[PDB]
DNA sequence: GCCTATCGATGTATATATCTGACACGTGCCTGGAGACTAGGGAGTAATCCCCTTGGCGGTTAAAACGCGGGGGACAGCGCGTACGTGCGTTTAAGCGGTGCTAGAGCTGTCTACGACCAATTGAGCGGCCTCGGCACCGGGATTCTGATGGCTGGA
DNA sequence: TCCAGCCATCAGAATCCCGGTGCCGAGGCCGCTCAATTGGTCGTAGACAGCTCTAGCACCGCTTAAACGCACGTACGCGCTGTCCCCCGCGTTTTAACCGCCAAGGGGATTACTCCCTAGTCTCCAGGCACGTGTCAGATATATACATCGATAGGC
């Protein structure tokens, strides 16, 4: 009766990139929204840590940065950082 | 003596 | 009603975890471990319920129970 | 026929290591659910998917202390499982001390 | 009294030879008596054996027994373990000294000449520290502390030197230990020594200003210009109270360790009729000076003339060092007592004393306050605080340079080289400005193009901000390499890598000649570089061009740094180059063995410079110093120079003007590649040579920064999408 | 005005940048959120996401089916030794475990 | 430059339980970093429990539920029994 | 009087904590009562470690609470222990403990 | 030479050291191989530990590694320490 | 001569090091091994006195815990001896990889 | 035979004497806590619709319980030797300190540009509905380990 | 000639796989409404520069506590053997879980009004932090005493 959003449908936009052919059950789903809110809340938690030990009041991508350089281990680490460099090159080089 | 004979 | 965790269900347990063979003495002490680890869960869930002014525990304060404690569960909203 | 001790136990642990359903029985897992919050608040309602939210999270954590108290036993070059495997490995885990 | 047997303390020997050998054969004292039953003996001829005979416990040096080594497991001696760890050691060692480089075989074999050299020395007595007189004859060796002092019977020490010992233990008996002014400034060069007429008009001069200040009854700062009055006017002075006057106060001082050996030596070799307590040692080494030299007649009457105790002993036996009423302090190196919150600065203040003097070998240069200190340390009284000393300190006056270093009465002697050097031929700084090789140019537009838009600031700029463009462009003044080394594929090949070499670098076109003909003469060379990584170009260099080399910087270990400096000043030296910094010059080392030294870099400091100079500068040196310093027509260090010698990096605008006003105009003009400005190689800089004794948009070719601003936004684009969107 | 243009669609990513972006300024992380944070969470979102569903459909193409169920969740990450070192504390429903056996207890 | 501390207060709380008594001061540095470290947790859990409830305000209740989910069984029952008296007394003050 | 320290009988700063929870980003409100609250919290559970180890300093027979008198209160406790059970005390040492099958017969 | 500079630091957690270690912890006889199991846990513990603080002081646009740095890289792995700071 | 029998000196260093709260490893060294690893890293860092003194109290508590659980993990194997598969064993159970 | 007896060390533990450096206490003041106020809106409360939890029932049948045989693993006892401990000896370098230098952590005063707050409007994402294909359930047989039984022959 | 290591064949019981057939659970799709984006402005944060001084790295010399090496021997790890009953496999009787259906009402999720507590800001005054200072507490040395332990000798 009242909204209540989920990141389904840009999980399954993810799916049919990597897999244009395969499906994915309703429990999967809610592992998949529970799985980015879970890394939503543990990245943003330490740039809410960071930011605060550096006095500043802004979070920033070189925080979230850092942050993603602290939780992934090892060579998710990287790939997480390259992407979101490609991100936010394509953000400020575009309109 | 002191020395080693 | 903790002995309705019967003696197949704990041998039941114990094939999921790899054991092969099991001592007479294993089901009680499995029995008190989970006990223990439903008093711990529970009355974190009842915490909740209590804060919240409500009466029915939910699916989202057990989720919330188990990850106060590291044991983040997925597939229910957590 | 008889099959010789050891034949079913692995049978028993691919079959139960393959599949993915729940092994503790619904109802009287429910049940002691119930009874625990008795002593925490009178008149308590439980929702269907937080009892099977505290069961995929008691299963799953038998399951692993079972693993750790096999890897236990072994350890004292034995093949059960026996009381004082699982409190070295609860002890270990820092559960007890 | 006596003790008992059978233990053995050390193995430092190994040889070989014929067997048999009994006693202590190849001791000077068993010579005289057998000769040696070893003698003629050679390794193959007859059946010998190979011997490692040991140092034995409760025995000294001149006791070092030979002997059948099978007789030492006959007698069960105790401690044997380190027998076995001998073995080893000398197993690892053959395996490293067969296969090393032979330059290093040879090192190790001049470090075992050293070894076996400082081991015979300690065999020689230096005193007995006077049933048989002073029974036993208890006596100090060589090189050993004073712990291991022992005893003799008189049987083979009798034989050896105590025909000369017995005069020494005869002057223990010998009694030892204000006016109006002196008629000094007489020549008494006979009071020096047995060939004691070295002293030189100069020197003399300083013990007349020593004497004259005791005289006033002032005190005196010993600022020589790191000449050779460090020591020997030093000590001569002190015969002033003894040998003219007899009166023979106490006399302390304390000198560096690294300085100790060579104030040891001097104090016998000139002042021969003295007598030195060295304060060395560990804490039995002390109470072994304390109980047998301190006071040898009888309570309170000193019977040491001079002591010689380190900075760090007098820190920890201040209390039994401090309570004599002291004739003289002398300290050496005396620029450690630059400050006031030192240590043995307050504790060499309460030392109650009668005459005090520093020894320092620099200019003193520094702030009011290291002045103020060691004005104080020398004169406690009537220079006490800042309130009585405004008047005549107040800087800022032209009028006041009358005063400031002039009108100082505890004097200084300041005597500089130009004063006591009278026939050095004259001195000309070599400047070798030319214009800038190809690469430099491309290098040096690549960095000015990366750093416009911080130049776009102007007077709004960075202080910081322009010193990293300076310090980079600086890296342009060196060579290329600093910047962005070359190609390794091609760089590896000597076939090209002496093309490499000379087309890269012009500035060795006539050093080359230069190299070639003073080699031939027997010169050595120094070579001065600011850039400790731009030093590495230069080994990496000297290794391709074979000539041997030597280095000195902050990275290297003691042991070595002592060895390499030791290498290039021992008599004879026969490497050709050495990598040298300025920070060295505190040292005291010597630089008389080179004739030829290049100033390859340039420095915002000109102290470093007379720094680097006053090493070089020794006083005798008959022939003409050989100096050439390199500029390149960029970063222009003349802008300094026409301005720094009306007092001979210090303001935004001027600074922010050198970029603008050097490299001006010649920047990446439309002139084109291929320019090559290499006509000047030999004979026209030798005789054209001088000697003596606008916004950026309109300056840069702003052309250049479309081709920059497009590919740099490339070269990190690229690095931000070269890498794949998932693992595998 | 203009024709509106999403966020997510500027940066190339399917996360979305208007969700992230209110996610940290109504959650209290910060005072501030810079307009470069959310486009960066969702890049490492995305891409995590994208990695966890490779494995998972990996796993079912092993096991014979066409859509993801949470048995290949569960293969996918606990074979990928680095999402196991991200989820070692997680659990997943109806997940099971991996298929091993000690080698003592194997028969002889 | 000032670097506020809970020093001053640890020492009045030491000076009620044991007079004579005195505390080193790396002791102090751990009693302050405790302080912290209960603060710290006190607050997450409070924070938390507000944002899961759809409420913006941390109050004695979030708090009290707070410590009654951090704290052991009786340290809960003291705290809380201490927290109520504090804030029924600052009511009537 | 003027402070909210004596209003609460408490010796812990309220208005500190204030300060803290508001500047600390937890909630865009902080109660008025939330800082009481976390105060008398705060000093409920110094007081009893500054008891425990004042305790362990009289059995030591010294007079100052050294890191070692904390962390022989802490573990001692139960409770105090399970609240700073992953704590790492620097200069705490460890508790006397020797197996009984180590101890020969 | 008997040594060299050749990063065999790790090494200078001498026997002694392991087994002062291991008695305080109650151990009565040591293996002669737990040394360097402790030598290798020694240092798996250390490059997790240096590599956060490093991280946080790469953020910090800093070059020293501070004892709250330290303390921050113990906190997230829940080994808080105190005694440093907070 | 005197001589005391295996386990007596075991057990007073037991007692010593238990009522001591003084370091074990040597300060110097473990400083220059932090430097070591750190280098991989980010090179020319710089190390505060205190975060050495911090690296140090965490890393011997971390090895004192570890060897209270490798002794456990012997003994439960009817040993005295501590031995590698002990440790390896105890980190295990606690969930280091 | 195995028990327990006094004794010769030799490390803790306990005293009493020095003394140094660290804590509890002092003053000053600057920054922050507080008081008095006003303003918007978050949370309280009453009312309300109905989602869904709970209570009961009755088949079905799967899995639990209980008992029997037998085997294999636990665990006590013994023995043999590789390994750790205790200790004396001795060579390396930690620890202390003193002194020095200069890089880089901390702070202050300035300016700007980047984010929040604001009003609008527009389509991207949510809910409800629908309809087809994947697999859930099932009969079935090709396949694969596995325990019993008949079969060489090694070192002895 | 034998126990045991290495095999062959087989009847039985599994798990696997294929063809088959229903159903319900996803994958689209239509409409809609809340929120995200666009445009503008304001002001406070952080970026930058110019600066001072705390403290880290570095050298060098003492000193001695502690690392390192080796060596005897004694206690413990590790194999092996035997035996004894604890567990497993299984057949059969048995309990109750599971599901489909039924009806009741509890209290969860919202909507809407209103008003009290809380943010923002200004004047205020006093508290707590910093720097200094000095006396005493517990660190150290040394000394005697008091266990704790283990070699050697006699009793039963
Ligand atoms: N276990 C403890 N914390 N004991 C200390 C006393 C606790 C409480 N005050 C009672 O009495």
């Amino acid at each position: 009766k009242t909204r209540k959003e989920s990141y389904a449908i840009y999980v399954y936009k993810v799916l049919k990139q990597v897999h244009p052919d395969t499906g994915i059950s309703s429990k999967a789903m809610s592992i998949m929204n529970s799985f980015v809110n879970d890394v939503f809340e543990r990245i943003a938690g330490e740039a809410s840590r960071l930011a605060h030990y550096n006095k500043r009041s802004t979070i920033t991508s070189r925080e979230i940065q850092t942050a993603v350089r602290l939780l992934l281990p090892g060579e998710l680490a990287k790939h997480a950082v390259s992407e979101g460099t490609k991100a936010v090159t394509k953000y400020t080089s575009a309109k | 003596a002191r020395t080693k004979q | 009603n903790i002995q309705g965790i019967t003696k197949p269900a704990i041998r039941r347990l114990a094939r999921r975890g790899g054991v092969k063979r099991i001592s007479g003495l294993i089901y009680e002490e499995t029995r008190g471990v989970l006990k223990v680890f439903l008093e711990n869960v529970i009355r974190d869930a009842v915490t909740y319920t209590e804060h919240a002014k409500r009466k029915t525990v939910t699916a989202m304060d057990v989720v919330y129970a188990l990850k106060r404690q590291g044991r983040t569960l997925y597939g229910f909203g957590g | 026929h008889r099959y010789r001790p050891g034949t079913v136990a692995l049978r028993e642990i691919r079959r139960y290591q393959k599949s993915t359903e729940l092994l503790i029985r619904k109802l009287p897992f429910q049940r002691l659910v119930r009874e625990i919050a008795q002593d925490f608040k009178t008149d308590l309602r439980f929702q269907s998917s937080a009892v099977m939210a505290l069961q995929e999270a008691s299963e799953a954590y038998l399951v692993a202390l079972f693993e750790d108290t096999n890897l236990a036993a072994i350890h004292a070059k034995r093949v059960t499982i026996m009381p004082k495997d699982i409190q070295l490995a609860r002890r270990i885990r820092g559960e007890r001390a | 009294e006596e003790e008992e047997f059978e233990t053995i303390e050390r193995f430092m020997d190994c040889r070989i030879g014929r067997k048999g050998a009994t006693g202590a054969t190849t001791t000077i004292y068993a010579v005289e008596a057998d000769g040696d039953p070893n003698a003629g003996f050679e390794k193959n001829k007859e059946p010998g054996e190979i011997q490692y005979l040991i140092k034995w416990k409760g025995w000294s040096h001149i006791h070092n027994t030979w002997e059948t080594e099978e007789t030492l497991k006959q007698q069960n001696v105790r401690g044997m373990k380190k027998l076995d760890n001998y073995k080893k050691k000398d197993q690892e060692t053959k395996r490293w000294l067969k296969n090393a480089s032979p330059e290093d075989v040879e090192y190790y074999n001049c470090q075992q000449e050293l070894t076996d050299d400082l081991h015979k020395q300690y065999q020689i007595v230096e005193r007995i520290i006077a049933a048989a007189g002073y029974p036993d004859y208890y006596c100090k060796w060589q090189g050993l502390p004073y712990s291991e002092c022992s005893w003799e019977d008189g049987a083979l020490i009798s034989k050896k030197f105590q025909a000369c010992i017995d005069e020494y233990f005869s002057r223990n008996q010998s009694k030892t230990t204000r006016p109006r002014f002196v008629a000094l400034k007489k020549q008494p060069s006979y009071i020096g020594g047995h060939e004691g007429l070295e002293l030189r008009d100069y020197q003399l001069n300083g013990l007349n200003w020593l004497a004259h200040s005791w005289c006033k009854g002032n005190s005196c700062i010993l600022a020589d210009e790191m000449g050779l009055g460090k020591t020997i006017q030093t000590i001569s002075f002190l015969n002033y109270l003894f040998h003219e006057h007899q009166l023979y106060g106490p006399f302390l001082l304390v000198v560096p360790l690294s300085t100790l050996t060579s104030w040891q030596r001097e104090i016998q070799t000139w002042a021969s009729q003295m007598n030195a307590v060295v304060y060395l040692g560990d804490i039995n080494s002390r109470n072994m000076i304390r109980t047998h030299e301190w006071t040898h007649h009888q309570t309170k009457r000193l019977k040491f003339n001079i002591l010689l105790t380190t900075y760090e002993i007098l820190l920890k036996d201040k209390a039994f060092l401090g309570g004599l009423n002291w004739a003289f302090i002398g300290v050496d190196e005396a620029h450690r007592l630059k400050n006031d919150d030192s240590l043995l600065y307050k504790t060499l203040i309460d030392f109650k004393s009668n005459h005090r003097l520093l020894i320092t070998g620099t200019p003193l240069q520094n702030s009011l306050k290291e002045l103020w200190s060691l004005l104080h340390f020398i004169m406690p009284e009537k220079f006490s605080s800042w309130e009585d000393f405004e008047e005549e300190h107040g800087k800022g006056r032209e009028y006041g340079y009358a005063s400031l270093h002039k009108e100082l009465e505890p004097f200084l002697l300041r005597r500089v080289k130009k004063d006591v050097e009278k026939s050095l031929p004259a001195k000309v700084e070599q400047i070798l400005r030319m214009e800038m090789s190809a690469l430099q140019k491309q290098y040096y537009k690549w960095i000015l193009t990366r750093n416009y838009k911080a130049l776009s600031k102007g007077s709004k700029g960075s202080t910081s901000g322009f010193l990293n463009i300076m310090m980079e462009l600086k890296k342009c003044c060196n060579h290329c390499y600093l910047i962005k080394p070359p190609d390794n594929n091609e760089f590896y090949n000597k076939q090209e890598a002496l093309q490499h070499l000379i087309r890269s670098s012009g500035k060795l076109i006539l050093l080359d000649k230069l190299l070639i003909r003073l080699r031939e003469r027997g010169n050595r060379v120094l070579i001065f570089s600011q850039m400790v990584r731009m030093l590495d170009i230069l080994a990496e260099y000297l290794k391709y061009r074979q000539f041997p080399f030597q280095r000195l910087d902050g990275s290297i270990k003691g042991e070595l740094r002592k060895q390499a400096l030791d290498h290039f000043n021992a008599e004879g030296s026969e490497d050709f180059c050495f990598l040298l910094s300025t920070r060295a010059g505190g040292l005291g080392i010597n630089l008389a063995s080179a004739d030829t030294v290049v100033i390859f870099d340039s420095d915002w400091n000109p102290q470093n410079d007379l720094q680097a100079q006053a090493r070089a500068h020794r006083i005798g040196q008959k022939k003409q110093v050989n100096i050439y310093r390199l500029v390149t027509k960029g970063s222009v260090e003349e802008d300094i120079l026409e301005r720094a010698k009306k007092k001979m990096p210090f303001n935004k605008e001027e600074l922010s003007a050198i970029l603008k006003f050097g490299a001006e105009e010649l920047f990446k003009e439309p002139e084109g590649e291929e320019q090559e400005p290499q006509e000047m190689d030999i004979d026209e800089i030798l005789k054209r040579a001088e000697t003596h004794e606008k916004n950026w948009e309109e300056i840069i070719p702003e052309d250049q920064r479309r081709r920059l601003e497009e590919e740099e936004r490339q070269k990190e684009l690229e690095e931000i999408y070269m890498l794949p969107r998932m693992r595998n | 005005r203009a024709k509106a243009k999403t966020r997510s669609s500027r940066a190339g990513l399917q996360f979305p940048v208007g969700r992230v972006h209110r996610l940290l300024r109504k959650g209290n992380y910060a005072e501030r959120v810079g307009a470069g944070a959310p486009v960066y969470l969702a890049a490492v979102l995305e891409y995590l996401t994208a990695e966890i569903l490779e494995l998972a459909g990996n796993a079912a193409r092993d096991n014979k089916k066409t859509r993801i169920i949470p048995r290949h969740l569960q293969l996918a990450v606990r074979n990928d030794e680095e999402l196991n070192k991200l989820l070692g504390r997680v659990t997943i429903a109806q997940g099971g475990v991996l298929p091993n056996i000690q080698s003592v207890l194997l028969p002889k």
